[PDB]
């Protein structure tokens, strides 16, 4: 796991030099961001069942996947799917806190395709259902935070591709 | 009771490998012998509980051979991968003539989980050095989700007929030679020697 | 038949910065299948035995043991 | 089902299954005929049980069908009766099974959850399926009611 | 894991559909073959050790594998060769019981042949002798149980293979 | 745990006589009286909740005891009193079912007086609410069957005393 | 407390306080009078924020208060409206006490079992209390209403 | 672990009213001496092997105590005296800091006194120590800091006491 | 784990003859060299850390392995890097005395490869450390035991490579 | 096989959108950094043997890996080495002018790993030639030249490694 900080003088570290006047300017970046991805995280952390909720209702309910043999039926199914897109929605909160997607790789979307393929889950249903989220906590959070969840929801989805 | 609830969840997320909100009808786990009570004071033994429980048995006993049952119950208690073989043998003694709730019972009651996790701590993943395969095999199984696969990372440990033959080595080969060209020599301390061949 | 025990691990091995004391000197209730393996266990570790109860089962009973 | 349940049982204790187990099955096996006929009549009058049982279940819990409540509406009211209408076929599965392993798997586990994420009320459903059960009883002669209902039983235990 | 009931209700599952006539069929056939599934659990049950023995008799011993260097020789080997059997058995009445081998495919035949190959050990002569192992269970249990416990054998047996 | 049946049969064991005649009455009663036992279990299980509901705001609930200070005051301390209400109607129906005492003494009452003692539970007020209990489920499974059931919870009450 | 947390974690890893960790100590004692003049004006309001919140709740949610609800009759809605003001009191001793310990201590570990055992629903407790944050943003100045809404917002996530 | 402000909310929980003018007095009070707690807390923390030093030496060194068969003899058992000693003065700026004795009461004092009976420590040593310590920390900290420590290690003596 | 005379009695008690007087040779042999065996043992024991360093400071240090980010870098790193050659210098001495590699490849090498190309480790930079052990301690044993500690420094090089 | 025009309009494909304002404006991109790119080439492919010859003189020659028993000894393994060499080189400038990695790991880096462990080539040796390689590119191209052919040496680097 890493954030900007990190990342940063990580970097620096590998490269052996004291922090640049570049990565001066990365670091003071994100402290210019941080106090938004602050407020950005009391709000999903709040609302983080409710945009699970909504997002679930706008995409994956009423149709094929959640009637018999879709995947999504079976209580036992659903519940580990809503379970699932609060395991993305706490990573991406995660991930835009930190300032680095390096979380979501390496705690979910490692191996997570190959799972989602043995077990048969559909990789572009959940691809779609966490961009429903997308669109949710974008609107909870406001536009400027929710471009920052916004680029690591899409990073999920790529890796979930 | 604030810490308290953070580790019975734990004990939870390490021996189940998730949450067990969704494949729990109700919650099946009295966690207050535990709580402010003597009964299941020692984690030692709330682990075990859990292990001896239907919960492990129907997601890790029914669903897998005896093999992959040891690495996951390794994994689950002990955090590391199953030593060699002579683990995956007393293990297997055990699933095959004493089933689930002794198997886990060895694990917990075993020297190992009493020296590095102890009585109060909820095992974690842990990551070996000494023993010589224990690595790769404990990042191989730790990395893999839950119910990513049906392979076993650990099947066993092959042994392995060694390339180089001793008795060529350096040492046992001069020694081979002095015993051999002395015993051929003339022999000390002996009144006949001209009549041996 | 639940063994409600007391026991002592003082432990020579090392000196512990963190808390000791719940590990040092604690009671608990151990089935009767496991009491043997952990009264060997702890014998060895030479922790002092201070008290033993049967909480659980009777004194003797010839089947229907918990 | 309880063939299942005896090998589980028997595989996680590694021994092969007991005298006991083994004539738990043997009379279960024997009384299949009736199993299979109870599940037949369920289901030949699904829809009615089903309906009126709805009807009964509006009138225990008017919140559901008042504005606010989670079947308000006719769409939402018709959801909520295809609930109804699953829980009944689940519980001629497990009449069938002879066991609640079926109702259980598929529509038993993570159904706090489930309801949770939707708003649904749990013992509002539970008290659906006790309308469904008095139902199915009525149905049943008293001997198979008790069977049937002990199953409904199960199932509204489980959602409390 | 699965057996006859639990394949049929969850094939009508999928479908959504109650149990339609013929699925009732197939559990009726499940039932009235139910009786001799139990008699001849509980016979071998009885003859367990004996039917082990029987078959290692039959194939394993005084053979060039129990001889030195031929992996049933050494005690321990011995055990384990016999345990393996003990398992088999005991799987294979778990399958006739259930009438699925579901068990047998996620309990014994997955990583066998893999372990069987790193451990050394023939799989062709664990064939063998699980083959014996079905001739004395056939001839204990009768005939008609005999194919029912005859075709969860050969299952074992083409996993290994 | 020991069962009427496993109860009687015990104590001819330990004489190492078979079972007397008078054993093999008691047995004939308590098989005359388990269907019955049968029936009421099945009743309470499917009312535990109500039971438990209708008990605590019978004698629990807006009391001194739930108003701040009272030990049922805070909502963890209602969750546990709740709960161990539930506790004690499912051993009590353990007990009715298996027609002995030996459940709640071996599972419940050990220990349970002196931790509730240090704990600060006020033993009378739990003593009165399963007293409240005994009624209710009295009322549901009826008068022959909650009269077997008043034994098993008055061993409770005593016990706690 | 912030203090007692600091504490706790000190305890934990066998350290004496960092010297950051005595700063922050120092700046919650500091500002400990803005701490409490929040909670000064919440007591003050105690009155206003649960009636006009508990209204605007059963405006939003019609059906707890309807007939077959949890709030049927104005004795079960004096007991809510007792509810929500255990929640504010709860809250403005946070605030106090700079640390959502104290709320989660007395009132947000196990309101599931809690709630669910009285019938009442967990997510319209929530949503009454999403009001009492909406009545007290008018109350609180925009810099002292984000204090208060953080605890606010624990006690609304607590209880989904 | 409680302190100044959760005994202050705590005492209005257990009334069941909202934060009276008096209860916010006490905690104007304790804000009031939270400045010179702070400051007492960094002074021992880096004096802390200063303060244990000097204590064990003023009473504990050469003595038969330390000598051969004193119980303090034995390197072992000497550095389990200075580390019990660290304990005492670690838990005493804990409740320093706090403004409570929660902290020592159920961490520390619980519990202590059994062990060291079994173990044959001498408790009237071990008080005798940390008196001592309490003399050095408050010429260390200061008059009116040694105040607010010296009524926690008087507490922590009654305890072993 | 093996050893010259285990391996001596395996073959025969693989053959399944009683030892043969060319496996009595071969024992004799193991024996007439054990004291020299045990000799090179006690001196490589004594100067295990001077190897370590010498070899470090010859093959590992000055380049770029242990300046900023050349696996080496770090503390941690340089801790483990000479942590792993005291381990394959301590296994090449129980290879010495056993006169026996089975030690090294059933230990040593078996899944090494893996682990390092997971770490980042370079093989060859390992490979070259061990060289540099090899060439110190054999100077340290002498000829004779320093061309039985080769084979087995060897046996280890080419294992990771 | 991709280019940085490629990967656009095939990212813009597997969206199903005809190419969007901001596709545009990376292809734009792309166009005005071509020449650049051609000229880059233009220099290295003139200079590829001296590039090659400076880098095998600075890490790989008067060593042991080029004196008997060194992989790089034997004048066919001599040849072998430094056609590697252009292999690398060849496929960085192809990657340089297309703007995409994926030649490298679609040609290059398919399978090298296990054919140089399978070869014995050490795989760190490599690394540090392809590094030298960097270095002596990077100073003809330029510095905006230079840090495009490297970062494309390093992925070769990394795939080694
Ligand atoms: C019923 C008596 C009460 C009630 C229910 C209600 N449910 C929904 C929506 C859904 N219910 C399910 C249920 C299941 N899915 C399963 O796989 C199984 C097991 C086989 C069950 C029981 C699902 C999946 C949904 C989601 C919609 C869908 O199927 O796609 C609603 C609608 C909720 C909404 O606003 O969208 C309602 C109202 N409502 C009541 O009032 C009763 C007390
Ligand atoms: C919901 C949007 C979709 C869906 C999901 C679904 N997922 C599973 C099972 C698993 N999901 C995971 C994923 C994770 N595990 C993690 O720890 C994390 C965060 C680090 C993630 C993202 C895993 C491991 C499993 C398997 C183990 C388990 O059950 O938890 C299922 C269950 C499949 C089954 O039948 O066993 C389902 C249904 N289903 C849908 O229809 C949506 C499109
Ligand atoms: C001996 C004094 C007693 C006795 C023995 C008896 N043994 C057998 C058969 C077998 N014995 C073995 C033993 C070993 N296998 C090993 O690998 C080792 C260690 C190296 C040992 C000791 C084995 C494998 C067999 C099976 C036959 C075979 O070798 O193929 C028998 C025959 C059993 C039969 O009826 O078939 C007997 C009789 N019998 C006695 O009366 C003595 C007290
Ligand atoms: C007997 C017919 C043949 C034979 C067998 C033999 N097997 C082993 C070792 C193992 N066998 C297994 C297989 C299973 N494990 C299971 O849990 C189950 C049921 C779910 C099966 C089928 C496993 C895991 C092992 C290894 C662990 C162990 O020792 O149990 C050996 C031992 C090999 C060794 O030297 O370590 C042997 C000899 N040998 C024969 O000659 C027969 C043809
Ligand atoms: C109001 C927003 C919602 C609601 C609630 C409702 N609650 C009750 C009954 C009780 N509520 C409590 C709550 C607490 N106890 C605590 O210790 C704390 C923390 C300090 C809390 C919040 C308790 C104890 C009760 C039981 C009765 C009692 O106090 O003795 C009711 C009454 C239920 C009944 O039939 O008796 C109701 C209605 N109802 C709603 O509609 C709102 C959504
Ligand atoms: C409700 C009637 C009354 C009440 C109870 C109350 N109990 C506790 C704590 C405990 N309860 C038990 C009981 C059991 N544990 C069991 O395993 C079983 C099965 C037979 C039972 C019945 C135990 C052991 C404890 C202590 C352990 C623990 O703390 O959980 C509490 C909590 C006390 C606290 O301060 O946290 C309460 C409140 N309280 C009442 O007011 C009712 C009269
Ligand atoms: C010695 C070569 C160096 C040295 C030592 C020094 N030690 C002390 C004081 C004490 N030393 C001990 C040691 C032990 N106690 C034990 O039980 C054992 C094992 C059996 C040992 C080794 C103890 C207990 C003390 C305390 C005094 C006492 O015995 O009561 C001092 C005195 C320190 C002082 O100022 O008081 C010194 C100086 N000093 C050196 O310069 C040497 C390098
Ligand atoms: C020093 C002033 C005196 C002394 C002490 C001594 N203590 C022990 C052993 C233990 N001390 C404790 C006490 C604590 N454990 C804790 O975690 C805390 C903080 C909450 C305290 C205060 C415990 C638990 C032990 C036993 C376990 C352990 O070793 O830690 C010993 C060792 C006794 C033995 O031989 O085993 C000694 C010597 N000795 C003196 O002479 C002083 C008067
Ligand atoms: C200087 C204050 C003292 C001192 C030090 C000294 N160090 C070395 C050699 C090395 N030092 C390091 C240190 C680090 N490696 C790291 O990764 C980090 C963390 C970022 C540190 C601090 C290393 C790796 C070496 C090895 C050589 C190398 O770097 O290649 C020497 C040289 C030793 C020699 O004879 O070869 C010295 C002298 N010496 C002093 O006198 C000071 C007290
Ligand atoms: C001498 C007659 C002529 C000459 C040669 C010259 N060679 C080199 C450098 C190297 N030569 C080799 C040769 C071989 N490597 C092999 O594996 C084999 C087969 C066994 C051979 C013949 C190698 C590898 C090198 C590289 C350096 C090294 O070995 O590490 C040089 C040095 C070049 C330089 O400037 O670096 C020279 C000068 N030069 C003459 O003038 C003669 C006509």
């Amino acid at each position: 796991m890493q954030d900007a900080i990190t990342a940063v003088i990580n970097a620096s570290d590998v490269q052996g030099k004291y922090l640049d006047t570049a990565a001066m300017e990365k670091l003071k970046a994100y402290f210019a961001t941080g106090e938004l991805r602050v407020r950005a995280a009391s709000v999903i952390s709040a609302n983080a069942a409710n945009i699970v909720k909504e997002a679930v209702a706008k995409s994956l309910l009423y149709s094929d996947i959640t009637r018999p043999g879709g995947n999504m039926y079976t209580t036992r199914r659903y519940a580990a799917c809503i379970r699932d897109l609060d395991y993305y929605l706490r990573y991406a909160t995660y991930a835009m806190l930190a300032g680095d997607p390096s979380i979501l790789d390496e705690r979910v979307l490692n191996g997570l395709k190959e799972t989602y393929n043995s077990l048969g889950v559909p990789i572009a249903a959940t691809v779609q259902a966490i961009q429903a989220m997308k669109e949710v906590t974008a609107s909870l959070v406001g536009a400027d935070a929710g471009k920052e969840m916004g680029i690591y929801f899409d990073y999920i989805c790529s890796g979930l591709s | 009771k604030q810490n308290l609830q953070l580790v019975i969840q734990a004990a939870y997320r390490q021996v189940f490998e998730r949450d067990v909100a969704p494949y729990i009808v109700r919650d099946e786990f009295t966690a207050l012998e535990s709580k402010l009570s003597n009964g299941e004071i020692t984690l030692k033994e709330f682990i075990e509980a859990l292990g001896c429980s239907e919960l492990y048995q129907k997601e890790f006993y029914t669903p897998y051979p005896n093999t992959k049952v040891i690495e996951l119950g390794t994994k689950h208690f002990l955090g590391r991968a199953p030593l060699d073989q002579a683990e995956i043998r007393r293990y297997n003694q055990i699933l095959a003539t004493q089933g689930l709730k002794a198997f886990v019972q060895a694990l917990v009651s075993s020297a190992e989980y009493a020296q590095a996790f102890g009585e109060d701590t909820v095992p974690y993943r842990r990551f070996p050095t000494l023993p010589a395969a224990n690595f790769p095999n404990t990042e191989k199984l730790h990395n893999q989700l839950t119910k990513q696969s049906d392979a076993i990372v650990v099947p066993s440990f092959a042994p392995v007929k060694p390339r180089l033959d001793n008795t060529k080595l350096p040492l046992l080969s001069r020694a081979i030679a002095e015993q051999e060209a002395k015993a051929r020599q003339a022999d000390p301390s002996k009144p006949r020697f001209i009549e041996l061949g | 038949r639940m063994f409600k025990i007391t026991a002592c691990v003082p432990s020579q091995t090392r000196i512990r910065t963190q808390r000791e004391l719940q590990n040092t000197y604690f009671t608990k209730l151990v089935p009767y299948e496991n009491w043997f393996r952990e009264q060997q266990r702890i014998q060895k570790m030479g922790g002092k035995i201070v008290k033993v109860e049967l909480f659980t089962g009777k004194p003797g009973v010839n089947t229907g043991l918990a | 089902s309880v063939v299942t349940k005896s090998i589980v049982n028997a595989d996680a204790e590694a021994r092969y299954l007991s005298p006991g187990e083994l004539d738990r099955i043997k009379n279960f096996v024997s009384t299949g005929e009736r199993r299979l006929r109870i599940a037949q009549t369920l289901t030949e009058n699904r829809e009615r049980i089903v309906k009126q049982a709805g009807d009964q279940l509006f009138q225990k819990r008017p919140d559901v069908v008042s504005p606010g409540g989670n079947a308000y509406g006719e769409e939402m009211t018709a959801t909520c009766l295809r609930d109804l209408d699953y829980y009944l076929r689940l519980v001629t599965y497990g009449i069938v099974a002879g066991d609640v392993t079926p109702i259980e798997e598929i529509g038993l586990v993570g159904v706090r959850e489930m309801y949770n994420s939707l708003g649904t009320p749990i013992p509002a459903v539970a008290e659906g399926i006790r309308a469904m059960k008095n139902v199915a009883c009525s149905l049943l002669s008293a001997e198979d009611a008790a069977e049937a209902g002990s199953y409904f039983d199960f199932v509204i235990g489980a959602m409390q």
